[PDB]
């Protein structure tokens, strides 16, 4: 149809170049079976579709703005529909554009599924029968993890819970405010519209031939000169259509290659604990919340951050009756007057003792 | 798929294509006309010697107002017919006026015999003008008889190509069946010889709306959808135009008014089946397209047709129950094999729903473990290739 | 000297009807801030010359009352070739293609409070002498508001000009303004008037109007010259250009066409 | 079938075509090249992680925790049994920080 | 400058072709960004020396 669209003189002509059609044809099917295998890896990553209950009592933790509100007709979050209001943005020559195997409302249940299952079971649901468990000790396991012993949180409930609203609350603001965020997705968007665009507008070029209109050469010329100058027509699209299908399969590819990254960080993030420094966001990663976004995804990835520095005097071990004792986690930190062993990650002192200390050794070595 | 046996799935096949149901054209009535009213019909016409010869150029060679005339016996050219003017332009148009003896209106044809024509008409030897026959007999004729018109030109030396008899007393109604006064009228006409400056007619039809016909606007050939529009187009301006330069809009030569133009209806098909072994019973998809088209499972009735956001499925029952989807459509539609058997479409559904037990201090611990080995099957090379380009 | 001209230049590419359409197209306009020479049609001294056509022209004024009647084209004006007449009255113009003889100052003079204080015409030369003709047209008797109405100048007649492949296609628009001084500033697009299949192809243009002592003469019209340029024009809702760009006037125009 | 020089046109146009079928058979073969590659460096990554030790990132070697895996070659491929534990059976209790 | 290379009857002939040469400059203006983009990934990981 692009080529010779409604001309049997052309299809009969086009016929002879043999299966240059059914190979680009076969590579777009191919590129649009891709991208549904794309969206089901990154997002199809629950067995069961989980839900919060209606009593939001998480340790006074405000998910809110990231979960599911019914009264939208599609139940996506606030932060959602922020999304997919910010991302914003031929029929006649043969192209067509087919729909997503999943539609925005089914992703938005992937994702709310998700982010329950998270929110209530930690990380077991991602790896067997999702276990409950309440926020704060998930917290309390996520600080423990990145070493930070679980009183730290115990003791500063209230101030960690608003400090991780507020930075909903900033990220919210944030969206709302700015464009740029969704660069990716809205290159994206343009580069596909931009090549179906030049596809298009290749239809109008000559290539040499009289004119870019095969009726008109058909009427204004007999066969055999017809014929030359809808062979020449014919090549000229033939290679448009080569190349925009050529630019086509690098594009996903590397697509592709961006999917598979999502979906390593969903798995690595959003189903559990990363220790890997600057994947799941910069600092100690504690947990992720995945967010849907027109064609792509949005990680809210939250992390925790030393602040308020402050230096002592160290030593690495410490001789009480000539043997060398060593700290058992830790580390051994001095005011300047007085010894004290602190973990390495907030500054808690405690008396050094035979119970936070391991001998080894003499003092000579 | 050059199979006898075919997988469970959904197939691509033959593109749909909605075929053209009529021709339709359309063009202004008719413009301005050439000069050639004046000498295909008039009240007097120049004296044989002084053979009018007259440039015509500027204007629109009108054969419809000219070829109207039904006095004619036979008006056709050897190498063009009138009709097919409509789109031939002409150079430059002459036109010979003249009295003469009806019998010697062959003698005004190029390669006649008798040296009475080239006396007052020279015959060239590349005359293009079609002969043209026609009854003047009233408008030559006279009550006693007009001799004015005499051939008295009898120069004795030879006449060039364009360089610058007498039986009756004078032209009288009493002249018998071919003999009475003829007025000849040829419009002689050369191609290629000078700037392109007359055009010919154009023809119209009626007008259809709201089907895929062939339409033919002002010269601007295509096929599509007519459609009453909304926009305004400029008191002027003609055609309508889209971001990738591509018709849209159009108005019509005749009625003041504007019509959108969209492409005929067209999509792939889909073969929706289970395995050969399963059942040979299978279900059509046509992609992205209306059901109010698909008649123009290969017949014209649906069955139990079922709109769907990724086009229309045909031999598909609708169950409004939810499963796993097993043939993939598109817009969460998925079609399966099931209980009398048949292919039922429906909506995917995710998997189970569960309302984890979460509360305040409620924890979940497990009693007991599972050792499960999984496979994972990884593509890690593919054949070595060289090819002797030669 | 040629007074400032900012853009006054680009009249409309076809026919085609675009909406909201940023389009681009490489045809013959005025350049964005061109010089374009000026002159004062002073009634001894007079302001009436033989200016050449180099393959199209713009021609702005505000005359009132027709004043400046209309335009002679050709490239002999002697009747050696067909020359093109435009003279116009508020009824209609009688535009003409013959091979037609010109006098020195061949128009009609209605030399009204020269120097009579009376209205009159002194002259009939607006035919000279017709030797020999090709064609002549009468356009329909229209009436246009050419007349003598003061008031507040808002009679911007201006006229694009263009000879191309055999067609004399003229473009115009009556823009309505309030500074009676120099161009004022804003933006109009001149929708095409006539179109001629007429051939002949013109060398050189004059426009149609010894009173010594008499007050210097109060008119002014503009005659610019065009050339091959790309352009970027911004259609409207309704199809009507609201801005336009010169894709070749300085490197930010250069990036906005890119 | 033909005089040469009259031929070469027709030879010239089946070495134009013939050439285009090459170019296009090389770039899939490139395209698909580049796809073979990245899976088998996911291979590569799969074993090292998996096979010579064990892995803490989850959902990589395999579902569940890992605990180990074994490779097994296949025709240009390779094939992971990747070991893990999975809880089974969970009983609710009443818990306290 | 490469393929009709300071001939304006070749760049004339070459302009009934469409935007091919568009879309490699595009391509490879594409690309030269893409590395100045891969360096600042791999080096600039830290904002303060
Ligand atoms: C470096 O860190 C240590 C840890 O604080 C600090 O040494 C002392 O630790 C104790 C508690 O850890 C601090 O609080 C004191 O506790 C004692 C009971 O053990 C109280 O009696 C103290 O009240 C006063 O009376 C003490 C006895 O006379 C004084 O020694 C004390 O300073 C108070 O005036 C008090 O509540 C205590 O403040 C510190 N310091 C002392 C001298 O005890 C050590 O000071 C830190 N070094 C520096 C430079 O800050
Ligand atoms: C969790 O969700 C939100 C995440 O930031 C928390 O912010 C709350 O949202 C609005 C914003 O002020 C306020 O009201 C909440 O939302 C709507 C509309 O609020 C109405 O009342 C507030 C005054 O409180 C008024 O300013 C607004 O204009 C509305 O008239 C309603 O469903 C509730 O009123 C709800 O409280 C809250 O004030 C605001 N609270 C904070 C701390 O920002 C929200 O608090 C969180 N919800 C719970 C139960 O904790
Ligand atoms: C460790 O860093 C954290 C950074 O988030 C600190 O958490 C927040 O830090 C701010 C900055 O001080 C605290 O602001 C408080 O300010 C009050 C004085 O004003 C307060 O009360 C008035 C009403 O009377 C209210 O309008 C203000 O907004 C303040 O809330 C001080 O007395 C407090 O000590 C404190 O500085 C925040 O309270 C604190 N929490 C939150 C949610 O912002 C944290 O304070 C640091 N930890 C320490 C110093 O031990
Ligand atoms: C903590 O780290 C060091 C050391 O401070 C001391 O460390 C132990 C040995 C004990 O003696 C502790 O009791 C004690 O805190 C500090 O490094 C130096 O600190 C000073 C500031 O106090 C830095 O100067 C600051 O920055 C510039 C340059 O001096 C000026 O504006 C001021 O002088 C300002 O005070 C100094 O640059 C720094 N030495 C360097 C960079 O070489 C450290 O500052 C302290 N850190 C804190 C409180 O954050
Ligand atoms: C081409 O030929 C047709 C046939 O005459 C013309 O169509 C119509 O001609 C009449 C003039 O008699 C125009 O007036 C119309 O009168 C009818 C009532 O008979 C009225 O219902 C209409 O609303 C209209 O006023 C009519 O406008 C005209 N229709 C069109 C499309 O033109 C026609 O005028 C001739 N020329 C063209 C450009 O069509
Ligand atoms: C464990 O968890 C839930 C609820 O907790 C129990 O509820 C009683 C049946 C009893 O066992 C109490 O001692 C526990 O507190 C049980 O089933 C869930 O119950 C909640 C509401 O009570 C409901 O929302 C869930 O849908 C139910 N199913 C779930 C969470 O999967 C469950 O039967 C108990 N036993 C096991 C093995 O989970
Ligand atoms: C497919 O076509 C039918 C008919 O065109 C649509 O149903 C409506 O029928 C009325 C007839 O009065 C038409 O005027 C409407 O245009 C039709 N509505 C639409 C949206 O086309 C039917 O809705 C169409 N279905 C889809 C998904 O577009
Ligand atoms: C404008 O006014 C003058 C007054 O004489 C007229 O112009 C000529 O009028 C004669 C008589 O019809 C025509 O033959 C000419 O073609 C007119 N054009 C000239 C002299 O240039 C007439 O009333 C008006 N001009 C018109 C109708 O063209
Ligand atoms: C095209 O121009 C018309 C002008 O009428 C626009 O339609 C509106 O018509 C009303 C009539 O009172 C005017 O008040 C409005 O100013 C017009 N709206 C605008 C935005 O100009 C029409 O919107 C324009 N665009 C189209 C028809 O697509
Ligand atoms: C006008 O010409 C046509 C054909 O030549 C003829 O039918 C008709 O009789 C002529 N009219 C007169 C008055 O001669
Ligand atoms: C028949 O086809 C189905 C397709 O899923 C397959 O499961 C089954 O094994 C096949 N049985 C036979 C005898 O071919
Ligand atoms: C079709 O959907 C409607 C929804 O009201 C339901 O009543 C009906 O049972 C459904 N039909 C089948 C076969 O499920
Ligand atoms: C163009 O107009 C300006 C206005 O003064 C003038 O300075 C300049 O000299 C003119 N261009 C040329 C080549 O004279
Ligand atoms: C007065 O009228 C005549 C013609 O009517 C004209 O030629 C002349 O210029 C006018 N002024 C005079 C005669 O001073
Ligand atoms: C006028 O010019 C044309 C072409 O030059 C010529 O054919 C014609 O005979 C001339 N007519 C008169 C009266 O001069
Ligand atoms: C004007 O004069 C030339 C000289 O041949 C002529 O060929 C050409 O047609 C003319 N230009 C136009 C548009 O006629």
């Amino acid at each position: 149809m692009y080529i010779c669209g409604d001309s049997t003189e052309c299809s009969n002509l086009l016929l002879q170049y043999g299966s240059f059609c059914t190979q680009l044809n076969r590579a777009l099917t191919g590129i649009a079976v891709e991208q549904d295998k794309n969206t089901q890896e990154v997002f199809a990553q629950v067995k069961q579709i989980y839900k919060t209950p209606p009593i939001k009592d998480f340790g006074g933790f405000n998910f809110s703005q990231i979960l599911p509100d019914p009264s939208k007709p599609s139940k996506r979050s606030f932060i959602e529909d922020l999304l997919f209001n910010k991302v914003t943005l031929q029929k006649f020559n043969g192209l067509t554009v087919l729909p997503p195997l999943l539609t925005d409302e089914m992703i938005a249940q992937y994702t709310s599924a998700l982010l329950a299952g998270t929110i209530t079971s930690g990380w077991t649901f991602g790896a067997g029968a999702a276990l409950q468990i309440p926020f704060a000790m998930q917290m309390a396991y996520r600080f423990n993890g990145i070493g930070v012993t679980q009183n730290v949180l115990y003791e500063n409930q209230k101030l960690i819970a608003n400090q991780f609203n507020s930075a909903i609350g900033k990220i919210q603001d944030s969206l709302s405010s700015t464009a740029s965020a969704l660069g990716k997705l809205q290159d994206v968007v343009n580069q596909n519209a931009q090549a179906l665009n030049t596809l298009v507008k290749q239809l109008s070029s000559n290539f040499g031939a009289i004119s870019s209109v095969l009726n008109d050469i058909l009427s204004r010329l007999d066969p055999p000169e017809a014929e030359v100058q809808i062979d020449r027509l014919i090549t000229g699209r033939l290679q448009s259509l080569q190349t925009y299908v050529t630019q086509q399969l690098i594009r996903a590819a590397e697509i592709r290659a961006s999917a598979n990254l999502a979906a390593t960080k969903m798995s690595e993030c959003v189903l559990g604990q990363s220790k890997r420094v600057d994947f799941c966001g910069k600092g100690y990663h504690l947990m992720s919340f995945p967010q849907s976004a027109p064609h792509g995804v949005v990680f809210l990835h939250v992390t925790y951050v030393p602040a308020q520095e402050k230096n002592f005097t160290t030593a690495p071990a410490i001789c009480h009756d000539g043997k060398a004792h060593f700290p058992r986690e830790g580390v051994f930190v001095s005011n300047g007057t007085h010894w004290f062993v602190t973990q390495r990650n907030f500054y808690e002192p405690q008396i050094i003792t035979t119970d936070n200390t391991f001998v080894s050794g003499n003092c000579d070595v | 798929l050059k199979s006898f046996t075919v997988e469970k799935g959904i197939y691509q096949t033959s593109n749909f294509r909605v075929q053209p149901t009529e021709s339709i054209v359309r063009f202004p009535n008719i413009t301005n006309l050439c000069p050639f009213g004046e000498v295909f019909n008039a009240t007097r016409f120049a004296s044989v010697y002084a053979w009018n010869r007259k440039r015509i150029s500027n204007c629109v060679a009108d054969y419809s107002v000219l070829y109207n005339s039904a006095s004619f016996s036979t008006f056709k050219c050897y190498g063009v017919s009138p009709t097919k003017l409509n789109d031939l332009c002409f150079t430059n148009v002459y036109a010979d006026s003249f009295v003469i003896r009806g019998d010697e209106v062959r003698q005004i044809a190029p390669g006649q015999t008798g040296k009475i024509a080239d006396y007052n008409y020279k015959l060239p030897d590349d005359f293009t003008g079609c002969v043209i026959a026609w009854n003047s007999n009233n408008l030559d004729s006279k009550v006693g008889g007009n001799y004015n018109y005499l051939y008295r030109l009898f120069r004795k030396s030879n006449l060039k190509p364009f360089e610058r008899p007498l039986q009756s007393y004078g032209f009288q109604p009493t002249n018998g069946v071919g003999y009475q006064p003829y007025r000849v009228v040829v419009l002689s006409f050369e191609l290629l010889h000078a700037p392109a400056t007359v055009c010919g007619p154009k023809k119209s039809t009626n007008l259809v709306k709201n089907k895929c016909v062939n339409f033919n606007f002002n010269g601007l050939t295509g096929t599509g959808v007519l459609t009453e529009s909304n926009k305004k187009f400029l008191p002027f301006q003609q055609f309508g135009r889209d971001i990738a330069d591509t018709t849209d809009a159009v108005r019509d030569p005749q009625t003041l008014e504007i019509l959108d133009i969209t492409p005929c209806s067209f999509g792939g098909v889909s073969v929706i089946t289970p395995g050969t072994n399963t059942s040979n019973q299978v279900a059509v998809l046509y992609q992205g397209v209306n059901c109010t088209e698909v008649p123009v499972r290969v017949y014209s009735t649906g069955s139990n047709v079922f709109q769907t956001r990724a086009g229309c499925l045909i031999g598909a029952e609708h169950v409004n129950n939810s499963y796993e989807c097993d043939i993939p459509i598109g817009a969460g539609i998925c079609a399966s094999y099931q209980t009398s058997q048949s292919i039922i479409a429906y909506t995917m559904s995710l998997g189970a729903e569960n309302s984890v037990a979460y509360s305040n201090n409620s924890i979940a611990i497990p009693t007991n473990f599972t050792i499960s080995v999984t496979t994972e099957i990884l593509p890690v090379s593919m054949t070595k290739t060289s090819v002797d380009c030669t | 000297a040629y007074t400032n001209s900012f853009t006054r230049g680009v009249y409309y590419p076809d026919k085609v009807f675009r909406s909201s359409v940023l389009h681009s197209t490489q045809d013959l306009f005025l350049p964005f801030f061109s010089n374009v020479t000026w002159f004062h049609a002073i009634h001894k001294r007079f302001d009436n010359p033989v200016l050449p056509f180099n393959d199209g022209v713009y021609f702005a004024s505000t005359e009132k009352s027709n004043i400046i009647r209309g335009w002679i084209f050709g490239t002999t004006l002697d009747s050696k070739t067909q020359s093109l007449l435009i003279v116009n009255n508020a009824t209609n113009v009688v535009i003409k293609v013959c091979e037609f003889q010109f006098c020195n100052d061949p128009f009609l003079g209605v030399y009204y409070h020269k120097n009579n204080k009376s209205w009159m015409e002194s002259e009939f030369r607006v035919y000279s002498s017709a030797n020999n003709c090709t064609f002549e047209y009468v356009s329909q008797p229209f009436l246009m508001d050419l007349e003598g109405k003061q008031g507040n100048f808002k009679n911007l007649r201006e006229f694009v000009f263009k000879n191309i492949d055999g067609y004399f296609k003229i473009y115009s628009k009556h823009t309505p303004i309030n500074l009676v001084r120099d161009l004022p500033q804003g933006f109009s697009a001149l929708e095409p008037l006539v179109d001629l299949p007429i051939g002949i192809n013109i060398t050189r243009f004059q426009t149609l109007l010894s009173s010594s002592g008499w007050t210097a003469g109060a008119a002014a019209y503009y005659v610019g010259y065009l050339q091959p340029r790309t352009f970027l024009l911004k259609y409207n809702e309704n199809g009507t250009i609201t801005d336009a760009v010169d894709c070749a006037l300085d490197p930010l125009s250069e990036t906005k066409c890119t």
